[PDB]
């Protein structure tokens, strides 16, 4: 059957940036609801 | 820029090689200083000396690229006896591209830079001969 | 008018409807602790709306014709299978728990909507505030992985922060040896497979974490199995509470307009229950979800928006 | 926020913009920018969280700085011409200061850094105002001072915005940052043609706003702020994926879609002025935008990403968001090319 | 052209308003009726083209390409409906809509008088084609095939737009009838060298020119059957049609500007023909075969002789039917064994005797057996390039040998030898498949009786 | 009575339906007239 | 007996543009450099 | 030009450079912003007074009113920033 994206393929677009580098290694995806913990 | 660029074009092709090499090295060095200024301002150097080193790396690399291009291009025009020939700048543009490959210690960057700088330099010569405008004055 | 800023501007403000009767009460306890019987008694004695505990098919009961849907439209989450095989490699245990948290979240938004739109109080059986005690027991018993608990806390963190906690938490305390006895008499073949260790973990979470946390912000009333039988004494206690803590005292019309705007929109309510976190137990492949979704649209009254389905008798569709 | 206060604040945002557009006096223009900035800060902060406060502060500092540079240019203009009429400036230092002031307000490169920062930190509806309505007032001023703008400065600003906007979008997974960089590049097209034909500036601006409003409206209907969240759309509202696909192809300038029109017409005006290298370079650089627009179409409409079990619960509820004007906007975002000669109404 | 535009548009409501189980019957039946009426475009005159209106015209170049386009739509419908049988109804209707929208853009593209109108339609074909490949391809790398196909095109097409707008400013019009009378010679200058390249490179990528061809095998390996059919038969010929038109305004600069492309074509046709001898994917072999055949078309167009233009027209039509038939034959095997590997299923003549005959006929036309229009077109080009330079006969002759070698190698490898023992699902050929093959080859061979209608304006 | 909860759009909004159709009929009448005075004014000015 | 290079070039140019600290101090410091360059190098103030 | 314009223009440039070259406190940058307004006020008043353009005599007052109002808003953001982090240091404003 026709291939569709799996979890490994989808996880490419889940990171903080599309192209990881050493500068942005500490970056994390922002909070889901935009609210940083107090 | 206008003053330096006008100096370069005023000197005829294939004559006064040293005067051509000063114009390009001055132009190249200024570009490298511009890059260094933004690099230091946006990506903060760890220490003051590290910032001075980075400015020297970018400024020398840019000046070296500009120096060899002016030297290579003007000698070729002189040796070949072909002043208004775009191929002289194609040779000069590639030589400058190789130095970038040397400074960055990469053969790929040297190969790519040769092609990309060489065509760009040759197009600049056609634009000078043909009167191509990059920032055209509004006419209509 | 469907509720919105215009209806609010024209005088649909919460403080006009709500009175001293306008209270949210939840009843907590272990399994077979009698919370259900007490919950109904408190509701009818105080004239509040009773919500039976939200189970797997709570969402079905509020949409469509209200009847339950086939199991494939809940993911095949099964409480029976959770008892038969807690450590199933199909991920059923946490898929169920993640589903029940979303069901409770939906029920909480419905109960809050009822309170804010009518002023009538509500009685719930457990809630999003107490749902973690089952998560914690499952994890301590090895039924779920630590990555599941991490996923649960992420969803909880960005969902429960939007809501106000219950005015009153009624906890019924029944010891584990007694709970296990009440289970055996009930005679449920699958539920009789429960272990006391699991039950004790449920109790530890209630007393270790839930009740200490609620007391800071709610009116917490505790009763034994025997004291919970006298529903008049329980109802008598509720009517003597002072309601001196909690965030409900900070609420006003403006802040309740925002809350009502949220709880009435069930997709906003459920937005973060589906965060794109690819956990094996809750991730569904594209081919399966596409197939199930197509079948769902084929169920009666599910192809179009409610009121636009000719196969169930909706009329005037060309003028609606 | 009380709904009446929200309405009055929104009307103040619009009023300040309208004051800029109807004013013949530089002071009233400056007041309009001041009024407008005051009223927009509260809609940036309305969710009250550290990221919105940071965005509001960064926005205030950028816009306040540009307002001081604008007033400096106006006062220099007064010194050398003795008048306040909104028109060509009478001093080249006044022209440079106002051009840089207006470039900062628009968020053009190299004054661009705040646009992705601020847009990410505020709600989608506030980001919709920031990237559409907030462009009108500065553009309307550029529309009137262009005869005295330095050509090299304006074309240098335009070229950088197209480059930065294109490269900036390649690395983004956040939809708001994708919109922010997409906006920066589009401003470069708008100002690149301004020295040649301001009508084509207005045409590009109007179409950009239509397409931008469509995307924000569709992101809001689903509460999607990331690429991966948007990849769940196929399993909730399949029609939205098709609409998002068409609008993305249009924002990429692909014929026969509406977004091809502004770039087609701008290329024409530039070439009529014997400008071949610049429009060619801009058109090729715009292929950077097409790449990361296409990437969104792959994860949203042309493939099916994995879903989660709790998604089944969403199937039981309808969309309750207003999505105001979306059916009209999406049709205008995609099907307007056969009516291109209608641009003459902007003359 | 409204008598073709409107009924094509009406195919869309036909498909969406059909009963669920009638979508293929209705769309196929009515698209065949449109194809029948397309033969009214044969009213061509010796001197003047058939000029309908201010927007559309049809000469002897566009008419055969129009007929081929509208003939190909029902064939693609027939070819697609099997592997789309499990698709849900709405997505089937969307698939058919893309094919119809592709026909709409194509027939408008081939009949536009003004070159910017041709450009917009020429570009618009990209959208449904890209959507057909990335949405309805089977494999993971259909996404990459789409990007390569998309960005190869736009890398060349944007300079073309700038040149076209520049030409209108200088000349005052881009109406092709006006250009025939107001055309002026192109003098030597670096500016005209880049005008020439901007006017031509977009069409070179489509053909595709050797060295800009690697997108094509990638696209074919990923496309569904209908995608390959339209791509091989029509979409490549958009570049051929574009070059035949725009060379009008490029003289005399084409004299020396054609050389590097002729060298790429003349050598490229040998390289790609040889590559076919070692291809292991059947679809990739047919894709490389197209590159080799289209190299002849590029040479014909560039040397600009009456004989070469006639050969180019015949080659474009002949290749379209032949290559489309080969993908259909390759796809019929694939729908049984679910692999494109050529060596997987051997000796199929033993198991499928009549499909072996179709393979034989498709191969014979691919190697240009006289008097198929495949040979007529090739022979005319070979005739004309010999006058251009006699040494070209060496490269032309060598290419003929290699083409026969890989064409028959395809036939021997898949149809002859022993059958693969473990492949036990080779069911008898369906009526649909036999009809599909015959609907390619029969009109192709019937054109031998009256070749003049495919020889183009220079006839 | 299929639905457990009465849908918001169970019954057509007759006030809204009347306003909608009244607007369409009003705009068409206003447009048709607008065209007629435009045609007469055009002929009058140009002497047709 | 290159699409990869162009794509690699763009990818590298994208990380230069977007790898930024997010600091108010550094962004406004770059505004000063731009204003200084606009005057000293290109004479946009004339 | 007259002597004064040199120094007033120099004062505006100094505060602009101060504004663009942050240190740590957000309040220091807000002071540079109000310094710029002050120099704009003086330069406007001098130009208007010296030319005897009577109706513009009000312009500098309008400038002061709006800039003060803008300053009140900036102060409000400063305190909201300081409530979150306990300081008004701009290096805390890097979540985005
Ligand atoms: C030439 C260039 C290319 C063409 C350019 C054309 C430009 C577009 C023209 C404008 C199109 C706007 C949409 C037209 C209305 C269609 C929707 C409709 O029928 O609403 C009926 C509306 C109620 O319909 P509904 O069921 O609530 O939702 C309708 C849409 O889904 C509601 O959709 P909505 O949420 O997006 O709201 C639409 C409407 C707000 O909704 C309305 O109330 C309808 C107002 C439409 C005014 C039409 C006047 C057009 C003539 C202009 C002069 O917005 C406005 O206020 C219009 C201003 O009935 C009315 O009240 C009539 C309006 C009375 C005044
Ligand atoms: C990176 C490549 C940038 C181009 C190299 C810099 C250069 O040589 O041009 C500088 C340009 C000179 O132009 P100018 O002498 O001022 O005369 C106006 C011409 N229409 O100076 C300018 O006025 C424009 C500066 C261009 C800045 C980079 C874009
Ligand atoms: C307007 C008139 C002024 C014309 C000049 C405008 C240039 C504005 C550039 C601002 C955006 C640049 C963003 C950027 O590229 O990031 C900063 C960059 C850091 O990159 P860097 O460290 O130098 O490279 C090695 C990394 N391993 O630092 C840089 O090197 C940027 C240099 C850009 C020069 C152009
Ligand atoms: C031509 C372009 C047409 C532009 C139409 C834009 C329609 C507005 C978007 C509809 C989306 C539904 C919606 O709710 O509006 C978004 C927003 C409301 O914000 P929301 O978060 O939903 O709730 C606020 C209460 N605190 O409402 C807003 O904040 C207004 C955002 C749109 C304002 C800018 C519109 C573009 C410029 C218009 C001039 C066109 C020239
Ligand atoms: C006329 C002059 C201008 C010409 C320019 C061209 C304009 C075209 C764009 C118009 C504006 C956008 C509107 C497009 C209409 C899309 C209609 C459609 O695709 O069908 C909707 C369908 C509904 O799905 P569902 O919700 O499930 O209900 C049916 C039960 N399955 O949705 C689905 O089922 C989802 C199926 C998965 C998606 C498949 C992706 C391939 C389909 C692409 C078709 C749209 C192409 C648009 C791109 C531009 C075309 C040139
Ligand atoms: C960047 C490369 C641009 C090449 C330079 C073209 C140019 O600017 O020439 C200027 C000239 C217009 O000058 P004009 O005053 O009108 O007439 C007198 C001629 N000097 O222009 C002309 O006369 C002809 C303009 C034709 C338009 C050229 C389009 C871009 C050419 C570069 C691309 C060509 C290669 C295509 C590669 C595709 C890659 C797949
Ligand atoms: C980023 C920091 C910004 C700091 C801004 C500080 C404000 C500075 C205001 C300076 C205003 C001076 O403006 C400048 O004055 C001189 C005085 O004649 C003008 O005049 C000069 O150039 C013109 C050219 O035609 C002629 O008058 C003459 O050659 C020369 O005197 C300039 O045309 C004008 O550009
Ligand atoms: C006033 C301005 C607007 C003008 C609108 C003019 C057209 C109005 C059409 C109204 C009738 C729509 O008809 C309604 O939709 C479709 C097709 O019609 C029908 O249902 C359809 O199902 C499938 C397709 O999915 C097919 O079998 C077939 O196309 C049809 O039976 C519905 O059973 C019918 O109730
Ligand atoms: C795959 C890509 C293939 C690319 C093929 C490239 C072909 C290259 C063709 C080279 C000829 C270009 O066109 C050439 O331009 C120069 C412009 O200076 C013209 O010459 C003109 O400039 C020179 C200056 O050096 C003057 O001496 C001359 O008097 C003037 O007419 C030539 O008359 C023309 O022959
Ligand atoms: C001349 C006009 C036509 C040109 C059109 C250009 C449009 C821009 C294309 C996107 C550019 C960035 O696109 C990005 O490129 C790099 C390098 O190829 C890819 O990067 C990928 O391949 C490289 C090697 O080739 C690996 O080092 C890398 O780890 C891998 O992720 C990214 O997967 C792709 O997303
Ligand atoms: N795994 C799991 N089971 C749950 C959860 N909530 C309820 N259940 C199960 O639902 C069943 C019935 O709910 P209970 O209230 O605990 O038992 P009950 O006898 O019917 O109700 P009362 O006696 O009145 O208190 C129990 O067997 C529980 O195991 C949960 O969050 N996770
Ligand atoms: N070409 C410019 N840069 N400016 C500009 N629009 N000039 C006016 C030329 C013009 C063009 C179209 C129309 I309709 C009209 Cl009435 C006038
Ligand atoms: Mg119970």
């Amino acid at each position: 059957r026709q291939w569709q994206p799996d979890v490994e393929w989808a996880e490419q677009y889940g990171g903080a940036v599309m192209y990881p580098t050493k500068e942005t290694a500490h970056w994390k995806p922002p909070p889901w609801n935009d609210v940083d913990p107090p | 820029a206008k003053t330096v660029l006008r100096q370069y074009w005023d000197i005829p092709e294939g004559t006064e090689c040293h005067r051509k090499t000063y114009a390009t090295t001055s132009i190249g060095g200024a570009a490298g200083l511009v890059v260094s200024a933004y690099s230091v301002a946006l990506k903060t150097p760890t220490s003051f000396l590290e910032g001075v080193a980075r400015t020297g790396r970018y400024t020398f690399t840019a000046a070296a690229i500009g120096a060899i291009f002016g030297l290579t291009s003007c000698i070729s025009a002189q040796v070949r006896e072909k002043p208004d020939d775009p191929l002289n700048y194609l040779i000069g543009g590639c030589a400058g591209g190789l130095i970038l490959g040397a400074r960055t210690r990469s053969y790929g960057i040297g190969a790519a830079a040769c092609a990309y700088m060489g065509l760009t330099a040759a197009l600049v010569k056609m634009g000078q001969l043909e009167g191509w405008q990059v920032f055209a004055e509004p006419k209509v | 008018l469907q509720y919105g800023p215009l209806a609010y501007i024209l005088g649909e403000k919460a403080t006009k409807k709500m009175t001293e009767k306008s209270k949210l009460i939840t009843v907590d306890g272990n399994i077979c602790s009698g919370k259900s019987k007490l919950a109904k008694e408190i509701a009818e004695k105080l004239g509040l709306k009773h919500f039976p505990e939200a189970g797997i098919h709570y969402v079905d009961s509020t949409t469509g014709d209200g009847k339950p849907l086939p199991v494939q439209f809940s993911g095949n989450c099964s409480l029976e299978k959770f008892y038969d095989d807690p450590k199933s490699n199909d991920g059923n245990s946490y898929r169920l728990q993640a589903w029940l948290y979303a069901s409770r979240l939906l029920q909480y938004a419905d109960a809050l909507e009822h309170l804010l739109s009518t002023g009538q109080g509500v009685v719930l059986e457990r809630s999003i505030y107490s749902d973690f005690v089952f998560l914690e027991a499952m994890y301590r018993q090895g039924f779920i992985r630590k990555q599941c608990v991490d996923h649960y806390n992420q969803v909880k963190k960005v969902t429960i922060c939007e809501y106000l906690p219950p005015h009153v938490v009624v906890y019924v305390d029944v010891p584990v040896p007694e709970v296990q006895s009440r289970i055996q008499k009930k005679g449920n073949p699958h539920e009789m497979k429960i272990t006391s260790a699991y039950l004790q973990d449920i109790e530890n979470a209630y007393k270790g974490t839930f009740l200490p946390e609620m007391s800071e912000k709610c009116e917490v009333l505790q009763y034994s199995a025997w004291e919970a039988q006298d529903a008049e004494k329980v109802v008598e206690d509720i009517e003597y509470l002072k309601y001196d803590k909690g965030p409900w005292l900070d609420q006003n019309d403006r802040k309740l307009h925002k809350l009502r705007m949220l709880v009435q929109d069930k997709l906003e309510v459920l937005n973060y229950t589906s965060i794109p976190v690819f956990l094996p137990e809750v991730t569904v492949g594209a081919h399966q979800s596409d197939q199930v979704f197509q079948e769902f649209t084929e169920l009666p009254g599910r192809k179009y928006r409610a009121g636009y389905n000719e196969d169930v008798g909706d009329k005037w569709i060309w003028l609606k | 926020m009380n709904p009446i206060i929200f309405i009055i604040i929104l009307l103040t945002i619009m009023l300040g913009t309208i004051i800029v557009m109807i004013s013949s006096h530089w002071l009233l223009v400056w007041i309009g920018f001041e009024m407008n900035m005051l009223a927009i800060i509260p809609i940036m902060m309305k969710n009250h969280n550290p990221r919105a406060t940071e965005a509001s502060t960064k926005y205030f500092l950028t816009q306040s700085t540009a307002s001081m540079l604008l007033m400096m240019a106006v006062i220099i203009n007064l010194m050398f011409s003795g008048q306040w009429t909104v028109m060509k400036l009478f001093n080249p230092m006044a022209s440079m200061l106002m051009t840089m002031a207006l470039a900062m307000k628009l968020g053009m490169a190299p004054f661009h850094f705040w646009v992705p920062e601020v847009t990410q930190g505020i709600p989608l509806s506030s980001g919709l105002i920031l990237l559409t309505w907030q462009k009108l007032a500065p553009m309307s001023v550029l529309y009137q001072i262009f005869p005295s703008i330095n050509l090299n400065l304006i074309l240098t600003l335009s070229v950088l915005s197209i480059l930065i906007g294109g490269w900036g979008g390649l690395n983004q997974t956040q939809l708001r940052k994708i919109m922010a960089y997409s906006s920066i590049a589009h401003m470069g097209w708008m100002t690149a043609v301004l020295p040649y034909n301001p009508t084509m500036t207005l045409l590009n601006l109007i179409i950009y706003i239509i397409m931008t409003s469509t995307m924000f409206t569709m992101f809001m209907a689903n509460s999607t702020t990331t690429t991966l969240s948007l990849s769940h759309t196929w399993n909730k509202t399949p029609i939205m994926t098709v609409l998002i696909l068409a609008t993305l192809l249009s924002m990429g300038g692909l014929p026969p879609l509406s977004g091809f029109m502004p770039k087609w017409m701008i290329i024409q005006e530039m070439t009529k002025n014997n400008s071949i290298i610049l429009p060619t370079f801009m058109a090729i650089t715009a292929l950077l935008n097409l790449y990361f627009y296409m990437r969104l179409t792959y994860s949203t409409t042309l493939t099916m990403f994995p879903s989660t079990n709790n998604m089944k619960m969403k199937w039981q509820f309808p969309l309750m968001k207003k999505m105001t004007f979306l059916p009209t906007m999406v049709v205008l975002s995609t099907m307007m090319l056969p009516l291109t000669p209608m641009l003459s109404v902007l003359e | 052209m409204l008598k073709y535009i409107i009924p094509t548009i009406m195919l869309m409501p036909l498909t969406w308003l059909s009963k669920n189980n009638m979508i293929w019957v209705n769309s196929t039946a009515h698209s065949l009726l449109i194809s029948f009426t397309s033969l009214l475009l044969m009213n061509q005159f010796g001197d003047n083209s058939l000029n309908f209106s201010l927007l559309f015209f049809s000469d002897s170049l566009s008419t055969p390409l129009l007929i081929l386009t509208m003939w190909l739509l029902p064939l693609m419908l027939m070819a697609s409906q099997h592997h789309l049988s499990k698709e849900n109804l709405t997505r089937k209707k969307l698939f058919i809509t893309m094919l119809i929208s592709l026909q709409l853009f194509l027939i408008m593209t081939f009949t536009a008088m003004e070159l910017i109108l041709f450009y917009i339609l020429f570009e618009a074909t990209l959208v449904p084609t890209l959507i057909i490949i990335t949405r309805w391809g089977n494999q993971t790398e259909r996404l990459n095939a789409g990007l390569y196909f998309l960005f190869y095109t736009l890398a060349g097409s944007l300079p073309l737009l700038v040149a076209l707008i520049y030409i209108q400013n200088t000349v005052g019009s881009l109406n092709f009838l006006m250009l025939q009378y107001w055309v002026q010679p192109v003098h030597n200058s670096w500016s005209n060298v880049f005008m020439w390249l901007a006017c031509m490179m977009a069409f070179m990528v489509k053909m595709p020119l050797y060295g800009l061809h690697l997108w094509l095998p990638k696209a074919h390996v990923e496309a569904p059957i209908a995608g390959s059919m339209v791509l091989a038969a029509v979409l490549l010929k958009l570049g051929g049609y574009g070059m035949l038109r725009i060379t009008l305004i490029l003289n005399p600069m084409t004299d020396f500007m054609a050389y590097p492309f002729i060298m790429l074509s003349l050598w490229g046709m040998i390289m790609t023909s040889s590559i076919c001898l070692r291809q292991t994917d059947l679809k990739s072999l047919i894709a490389y075969s197209s590159v080799s055949h289209m190299a002849l078309v590029i040479v014909a167009i560039l040397i600009q002789t009456p004989w070469s233009y006639m050969g180019a027209t015949a080659l474009m039509i002949a290749h379209g039917l032949t290559s489309s038939m080969l993908f259909c034959l390759a796809n019929s095997n694939y729908e049984r064994i679910h692999s494109r590997t050529m060596i997987l299923a051997r000796g199929l003549q033993t198991l499928l005797p009549l499909m072996a005959t179709w393979w034989l006929l498709a191969s014979l036309t691919n190697l240009a057996l006289p008097p198929t229009i495949n040979l007529i077109g090739e022979l005319f080009v070979v005739m004309s390039t010999f006058s251009w330079s006699n040494i070209t006969i060496i490269l032309m002759g060598v290419n003929m040998v290699i083409t026969a070698l890989y064409s028959l190698y395809m036939l021997i490898m898949t149809q002859r030898g022993k059958y693969t023992y473990h492949i036990n699902n080779i069911s008898p050929s369906f009526t649909r498949e036999n009809a599909l093959m015959s609907l390619h080859i029969l009109p192709l061979l019937l054109l031998t009786l009256n070749p003049k209608i495919i020889l183009g304006p220079l006839y | 009575k299929f639905y457990i909860q009465e849908p918001p759009h169970g019954s057509p909004n007759w006030l809204k339906v009347g306003l909608t159709l009244g607007t369409s009929v009003f705009l068409w009448i206003y447009l048709i007239k607008q065209h007629n005075e435009d045609v007469l004014e055009y002929k009058r000015r140009n002497g047709l | 007996k290159l699409p990869k290079t162009i794509s690699l070039a763009q990818m590298k140019a994208s990380t230069l543009v977007t790898n930024q600290k997010g600091l108010i101090k550094l962004y406004f410091l770059s505004f000063l450099i731009t204003i200084l360059i606009s005057m000293i190098l290109f004479n946009f103030h004339e | 030009m007259s002597m004064v314009y040199m120094n007033i223009m120099m004062a505006f440039t100094v505060s602009l450079v101060g504004l663009l070259m942050y240190r740590s406190h957000l309040m220091s940058s807000l002071l540079c912003l109000e310094g710029m307004m002050l120099s704009l006020f003086v330069m406007a008043a001098l130009t208007i007074l010296n030319s005897h353009f009577t109706l513009a005599s009000m312009m500098p007052i309008i400038l002061l009113v709006f800039a003060a109002c803008e300053a009140a808003l900036g102060l409000s953001l400063l305190v909201m920033v300081s409530n979150t982090y306990g300081t008004d240091y701009v290096q805390n404003l890097n979540l985005l």
